[PDB]
């Protein structure tokens, strides 16, 4: 899974089977870090229009 | 390519009501299975 943003700890409650969630869009909002099963958050890095 | 998956509540003629189902396992295994059967 590529992508791009800014990881952070989360507090959602990935049920023990479950390995990544989705936004409505189907993009990843959050994953399972392999090596050690801390919940992450992903968002996209800071943006707005100028 | 087979699955079990489970649940397990205490109850005060099957209940009434709702439930969602974890799974506990993916089996790899392929087997053909038409006919099944349970150990008392
Ligand atoms: C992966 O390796 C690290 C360092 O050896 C270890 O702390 C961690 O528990 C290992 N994780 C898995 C899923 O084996
Ligand atoms: C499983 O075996 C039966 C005969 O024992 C056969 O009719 C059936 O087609 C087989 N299953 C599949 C998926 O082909």
């Amino acid at each position: 899974l590529t992508g791009t943003g800014v990881l952070t700890e989360s507090n959602k409650k990935f049920l023990p089977f479950q390995q990544f969630g989705r936004d409505i869009a189907d993009t990843t909002d959050a994953v399972r870090d392999p090596q050690t099963l801390e919940i992450l958050d992903i968002t996209p890095c800071s943006f707005g229009g100028v | 390519y087979f699955k079990i998956y489970s649940k397990h509540t205490p109850i005060n003629d099957l209940p009434q009501g709702f439930s969602a189902l974890e799974p506990l396992v993916d089996l790899p295994i392929g087997i053909n299975i038409t006919r099944f059967q349970t150990l008392l």
